[PDB]
């Protein structure tokens, strides 16, 4: 049993014809056809049945129909009970068309929940109910602390903490206003349009209030209430006390969406009023009591599942010896490969504990080595993330005295396991496939464990046994041992400067060695870091928490194959200043394996780490999640505890997890984990089923017109698609749920007629929803989401990520430079979702619509020709202020990042003037790692076109005052982000085991050291990216013959 | 150890590589391997000195300051072999204990024939030509082949679910086989006892239909398990094709980036060699 092979109705197929036979297995062992509609109601097949089946024999032996339900065979080889009697027939996933009659049997609530759970983690919860291994089981268990303490601190505060989880604010993370967006203001105050929707019939009334930005929610109402009752003839106590009486009896919410100010943040820190002010829109709020809200809140209920000698390892005086005894096969023609042998290593992290052992060499037919591997590490010095790397690795040499070696299969394990057991007695290890790319013998990233597809080579090992139980010792233990060995090793004569200063004077408070830790801490997290510094940054281990913020660059400086100095480190670490998340988060990545650093960076996390800065980064606190040794850890336990009390995270967490559920790699931790965010997240759940089930309906129907009706023409395409969304199975699927790109948008009933099938080759769903909110018509009438089928998403959903990221750091140096970094979901393998950006247009959309028909070369004064006409007289200044500060944070953007090929099909420009970059999926340069060349001549085409916009239509634009401002604007932007050099490396760094083809190993991020010049000064670096874009320009003599295909006309000069 | 030792022909000398440029020089190399790049240190004068022991390259920063050569304050060197080079005759255990081996196969450049055997002078001036068609020719053939084992390995899985789901979809079937004949067995016998005859054929009549659904069942999972079992091999014959394809592409990957340096001689040109390189 495994997830679904296909998005089909059933086995094999995509849509079941109109009218389909299905076979029911009747209790008195009778058989009876029956031709049911594919969109029938199983309380109606089960009706239609029980009346067929009076013409069958021995019917009077079945009791009435209410006393039955259906079971039958699903794709995923699951034995499903229908206890939710409900659902379609095309939506059961059925494999055969066939269906059981049985007497239903158990808990009706906790079978219907275990199967809604199950379908929207993708993996039935009966598979995890299967597995043997103890830490799987311990984690459903346990975890379930973390469930209860959080729906406790949901309902502690009822019903205001419930409106909190459901309605979260949507906050900036600061409340302070840069001064570029409080002069946009008038004299620090904002018109704000509160609604009141006052009925027998409901109509809609408005007041318009204007406040300061600093104005608490509270004092907007109380605001209101004052406008109202002015004219209500009323006392000045009694005024002064309705204001103040009524004033907490009211929550304001937006017009259009599901978005409330239930908090006391100031008006300007919500993200909602801030944006207003950035564009220059008139806010528009809608103000309802506060009881008719907790009304509509859910009664989240939760229910607790069904399913709810030892000696220490610093005494074993031996070296540790690991048995390889065999494997049961390996695909090599023997032919052609002379010998095979197994190769060994252990671990911390990245970096060896000790000399690599290989095996001797065995032939391929007979791979049997019965040979122990002697490593030097004693077993009290292994460290607790200490693993044992293997493969089996193939040799042939047939030139000269040269030898090939070859990786053919890989695994990895934990010396110890979630218990702090040392492994003992023998083991099977399934190995995997060699990555492809990889070249070398071990893979030390990779995931630990065996691999659960068990049809792969099996290594089989054997470990030593010690006559007992070992454990890691406990953490009293090890830190009483580090306190008489770090005063013992730590200060002895001054003559220890000259031969190996780990053992020097300890109070060296010089400027040349403190001068140097802080060149040391500044430096990126892929620099080098050599033999001296790390003897340097260990002798100086104790002035490091004065520069707390070293704390990465001392850990790889420990040696972590020694008990005493790694001990001397965890009293360091124990007391460690917290420092700020966006450091934190490194110790989180592939690098530090140890729980004790994990433990600290997550303890900084819930010190540090606010609600929006934790959406910010949530793809990569949930990649990291692939680099914890157990599945029990203090990092998930934070993450998931995250989640079950904000409802806005705890929908990102859900998708981002179930995005990689078909990596087979972590399906089974993130399907655990997922399982418990689902069993305890309260009435979400029912909100994402409407959702999971609305994506598998587009899945289905992109994977026909991508498949069986690839070869039609588009008029029958969409001729089938209309059909095809017009079904009931369609029309209730498709309807009434929540938008996946952002909850807070209600998607109602399809517009048909707006829907299509975009001309791309993926077949592109372009969809438009109803809005259902009252105030609809204020906010988005439209809700256009693009439902793409066919490409990977998760490069555009990084790029987007960080472009945002990009403008924090603008904004708070006071450059504003506009990015739009619109939506971008990814749901699965190679689907999801995109944010229409409405009243945009591609660059060539405008020259198309120029023009001049039959254009073939368009003339570079079209775009700056649409914008005059757009924005005629005295919004034309504000919006060319617009495209250049927009145009230029782009630019920096894609020239840090490594995004090409950037031309009229990829950038975009809002009417207004707002120009922004779509289509990335190709960053850090990563096509030209099998040519060689990082940099040569490739001139952006559209330098001419926003030259004159920039220049405001000037004959000569580059002598411009205009141009000369906007080169300031991406030389201080791009110093900007190069002073963040640190994040952006740490943000890639997580994203290592995602396993995008760009994203491999930490030599592919190293293209970001390059164009942010990180071995340079900065004044080195300014230079050197005026010289990147001045070779990056474009001129007159421009070889544009053709814009279609791009043909370039005689002159070839050869 | 010698009269006069100079800088330019020594096997560590790189002038102003960078770090990406010594990670493809530095692997799995035999030992006494090594190669310089500029020093982290702003200013010039330092040696990088990089045995292999175990299979890792240790980094020993030599702080460079004042027009001296050396390793650590003060730089008192008189010779750069003295600072890096003679290590290759006495133990290395003097520089750092962490690299206690020797110095054996040097990859030299005048043993040209040891790398470079072309015969001819006209057919030594193609070979950054041949190693480079050679491996992209045969990278996408790998590429290729590594897209079909992909591919069969989800379909192979595929077919293991569907082999499940008729597992329990024929242990349904059996138990509808084995329950009809509890309950028309007290039946069958009463109308034939109850002359009842139309009876009796309607449920022999409806246990033929049960029979002949599970033995369409069974073929249908026999037919699955027959496709399984040749996809399988066409699998592991997909696996031997790369196995054996896998080291040929790393070396000539590494033989195209070691003759970078070689074609010094046979100077192709420069935009040339985005043409005579590739693309
Ligand atoms: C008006 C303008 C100018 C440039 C270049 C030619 N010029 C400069 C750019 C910045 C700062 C100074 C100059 C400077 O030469 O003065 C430009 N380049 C772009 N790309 C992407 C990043 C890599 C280079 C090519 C994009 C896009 N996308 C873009 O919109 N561009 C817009
Ligand atoms: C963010 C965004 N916004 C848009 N808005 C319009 O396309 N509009 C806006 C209304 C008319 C119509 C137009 N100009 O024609 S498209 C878009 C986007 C982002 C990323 N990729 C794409 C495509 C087209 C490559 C994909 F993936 F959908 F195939 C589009």
């Amino acid at each position: 049993m495994p997830p679904r092979p296909s998005s089909g109705e059933l086995w094999g197929i995509h849509l079941m014809p109109p009218r389909i036979l299905v076979e029911c297995l009747l209790p008195n062992g009778m058989i009876v056809t029956l031709e049911c509609l594919r969109e029938a109601t199983l309380i109606t097949i089960k009706h239609e049945l029980f009346k067929e089946a009076r013409k069958y024999p021995l019917h009077q032996l079945l009791q009435d129909e209410s006393s039955y339900i259906f079971v039958s065979v699903t794709q995923e080889a699951e034995r499903e009970e229908f206890f939710d009697e409900t659902r379609r027939l095309c939506d059961l996933r059925l494999f055969q068309p066939f269906l059981k009659v049985i007497e239903p049997v158990g808990n009706r609530e906790e079978k219907i929940l275990n199967r809604e759970i199950g379908f929207a983690i993708g993996m039935p919860v009966c598979e995890f109910d299967m597995v043997k291994d103890p830490e799987v089981q311990d984690f459903r268990r346990n975890i379930l602390n973390v469930c209860k303490e959080a729906v406790d601190l949901r309902d502690l505060n009822s019903p205001h903490s419930r409106a909190m989880y459901v309605y979260p604010p949507n906050v900036e993370s600061s409340p302070e206003l840069p001064k570029h967006i409080y002069n946009k203001l008038d004299k620090g105050q904002i018109i704000v349009v509160i609604w009141v929707i006052v009925s027998p019939n409901n109509d809609k009334q408005k007041y318009t209030l204007k406040i300061n930005h600093d104005c608490v929610p509270e004092q907007v109402i109380a605001e209101a209430i004052r406008k109202k009752t002015r004219s209500m003839l009323l006392s000045s106590e009694q005024l002064k006390l309705c204001v103040l009486e009524y004033q907490g009896k009211y929550i304001l919410k937006v017009c259009g969406c599901d978005e409330y100010f239930l908090e006391k943040y100031p008006l300007s820190q919500y993200k909602y009023i801030r944006s207003c002010i950035m564009l220059g829109r008139m806010p528009n709020l809608m103000l309802m009591a506060k009881e008719s809200l907790y009304s509509q809140l859910p009664m989240d209920c939760f229910t607790m599942p069904s399913y709810s000698s030892t000696k220490s390892l610093w005494v074993i005086n031996s070296a540790l010896r690991i048995k390889i005894l065999c494997a049961t096969y390996v695909n090599v023609n023997i032919r052609d490969i002379d010998k095979i042998y197994v190769r060994t290593g252990i671990y911390h992290g990245g970096e060896p504990l000790c000399d690599n052992v290989n095996t001797q060499r065995v032939p391929c037919s007979n791979p049997r080595w019965n040979e122990w591997l002697n490593y030097d590490i004693y077993i009290p010095d292994l460290p607790r993330a200490a693993r044992l790397c293997l493969s089996i690795c193939s040799v042939k040499g047939r030139k000269g005295a040269k030898e090939e070696h070859c990786p053919l299969a890989w695994g990895n394990i934990n010396l110890f396991d979630y218990t702090d057991t040392l492994v003992s007695g023998k083991m099977a290890l399934n190995l995997w496939p060699v990555p492809h790319g990889l070249e070398d013998l071990l893979n030390p990233i990779g995931v630990t464990g065996s691999n659960p597809n068990k049809e792969t080579p099996c290594l089989e090992l054997e470990f030593d046994w010690f006559s007992s139980v070992v454990k890691f010792p406990d953490m009293s233990v090890i830190e009483e041992h580090a306190n008489w060995s770090v005063s013992r090793e730590a200060g002895f004569s001054y003559s220890h400067a000259g031969l190996s200063n780990r053992l020097a004077r300890d109070n060296e408070l010089r400027e040349n060695d403190k001068e140097q830790l802080k060149a040391i801490s500044t430096r990126d997290p892929l620099s080098e870091i050599t033999e001296q510094e790390k003897d340097f940054l260990w002798s100086h281990r104790h002035y490091c928490v004065t520069i707390p913020e070293i704390l990465p660059k001392l850990l790889l400086s420990v040696k972590w194959n020694s008990r005493d100095e790694v001990a001397q480190m965890y009293c360091l670490v124990k007391d460690w200043p917290p420092i700020k998340p966006e450091q934190a988060m490194e110790l989180l990545d592939c690098n530090y394996p140890d729980p004790m650093v994990r433990g600290f960076a997550v303890r900084c996390l819930e010190k540090y780490l606010t609600d929006d800065k934790l959406s910010q980064y949530l793809i990569q606190l949930v990649q990291v999640l692939k680099y914890e040794q157990y599945l029990d850890n203090l990092l998930v336990r934070f993450l998931l505890k995250k989640a079950l009390t904000n409802q806005r995270i705890g929908h990102f967490f859900f998708w981002h997890l179930k995005s990689e559920m078909h990596n087979k790699t972590v399906s089974q931790r993130f399907g655990l984990l997922l399982e418990s965010y689902c069993r305890a997240c309260g009435m979400y759940l029912k909100h994402l089923n409407r959702q999971v089930e609305a994506m598998e309906k587009l899945i289905n129907l992109t994977d026909i017109l991508k498949q069986e009706k690839k070869d039609e023409t588009q008029k029958v395409q969409m001729k089938f698609l209309v059909e095809q969304m017009r079904r009931p199975d369609f029309m209730d699927a498709l309807q009434g749920f929540l938008s996946p790109l952002n909850p807070a948008h209600q998607l109602g009933n399809l517009r048909l007629e707006e829907c299509r099938i975009m001309s791309s080759a993926k077949r592109p769903l372009w969809l438009n929803w109803e809005n259902p909110d009252i105030m609809s018509e204020l906010l988005f009438q439209n809700n256009e989401i693009i439902f793409k089928n066919g490409d990977d998403l998760r490069q555009d959903m990084l790029t987007l990520q960080i472009i945002r990221i990009m403008e924090n750091i603008w904004q708070n140096q006071g450059l504003d430079l506009r990015m739009l970094p619109y939506g971008c979901l990814s749901i699965g393998d190679c689907v999801g979702l995109i944010e229409v950006v409405r009243n945009s247009h591609t660059i060539m959309q405008i020259q198309c619509k120029g023009g001049l028909k039959g254009a073939l070369q368009f003339n570079s004064h079209t775009l700056h020709q649409w914008l005059k006409d757009k924005n005629k007289g005295e919004i034309y200044d504000a919006a060319i202020d617009l495209f250049t500060r927009s145009c230029a944070g782009y630019c920096v953007a894609t020239f840090i990042l490594g995004i090409g090929d950037r031309h009229n099909s990829n950038i975009m420009v809002k009417d207004d003037g707002q120009l922004f970059h779509i289509d990335f999926g190709h960053f850090l340069d990563h096509k030209k790692k099998k040519f060689g060349y990082k940099r040569e001549r490739v001139p952006f085409v559209l330098t001419q076109d926003f030259l004159i916009v920039i220049s405001k239509g000037a004959q000569e634009c580059t002598k411009t005052r205009e141009f000369e401002r906007f080169q300031e604007m991406c030389y201080k932007a791009y110093l900007a982000i190069r002073q963040h050099a640190n994040l952006f490396i740490n943000l890639f760094s997580m994203m290592l085991g995602s396993g995008m083809p760009e994203l491999q190993s930490f030599d592919d991020i190293a293209y970001i050291r390059k164009t942010l010049a990180l071995d340079k000064t900065e004044q080195e670096a300014l230079e050197y990216f005026m010289k990147q874009m001045n070779d990056a320009r474009h001129g007159g003599w421009t070889t544009k013959m053709d814009w279609i295909f791009h043909t370039i006309k005689q002159h070839a000069l050869n | 150890m010698n009269n006069n030792m100079s800088l330019q022909d020594a096997e560590w000398y790189w002038g102003d590589i960078s770090r990406e440029e010594v990670n493809e020089k530095l692997r799995d190399t035999a030992d006494g391997t090594f190669l310089v790049r500029d020093a982290s240190t702003k200013m010039h004068g330092d040696y990088t000195l990089t045995l292999r022991k175990g299979g890792n390259n240790k980094l020993i920063k030599i702080f460079h300051r004042d027009g001296k050569y050396g390793f650590s304050d003060p730089l008192t060197f008189s010779s750069v072999v003295e600072l890096i080079n003679h290590y290759r005759n006495e133990s290395l255990a003097q520089y750092n204990p962490k690299l206690d081996v020797k110095l054996l196969y040097p990859v030299s450049k005048y043993q040209q024939d040891q790398v470079v055997k072309e015969d001819n002078i006209e057919a030594v001036g193609k070979k950054l030509h041949e190693y480079n068609t050679q491996f992209q020719e045969k990278s996408r053939e790998y590429d290729r082949l590594y897209e079909e084992y992909t591919r069969t390995s989800q379909e192979i899985q595929m077919k293991r679910t569907a082999i499940e789901a008729f597992n329990e979809t024929i242990k349904i079937f059996e138990e509808q086989c084995q329950t009809q004949e509890r309950y028309s067995k007290e039946y069958i016998e009463k109308f034939k006892r109850e002359g009842n005859e139309k009876e009796i054929q309607r449920i022999m009549h409806n246990y033929d239909k049960l029979k002949s659904r599970i033995s369409e069942i069974i073929d249908s999972r026999r037919r699955l398990e027959e496709d399984l079992k040749k996809q399988a091999a066409e699998y592991r014959e997909i696996d031997k094709r790369m196995n054996s394809i896998k080291p040929d592409l790393i070396q000539l990957r590494k033989t195209r980036d070691q003759y970078l340096m070689w074609l010094t001689q046979k100077g192709v040109r420069q935009k040339k060699l985005n043409e005579w390189l590739g693309n």
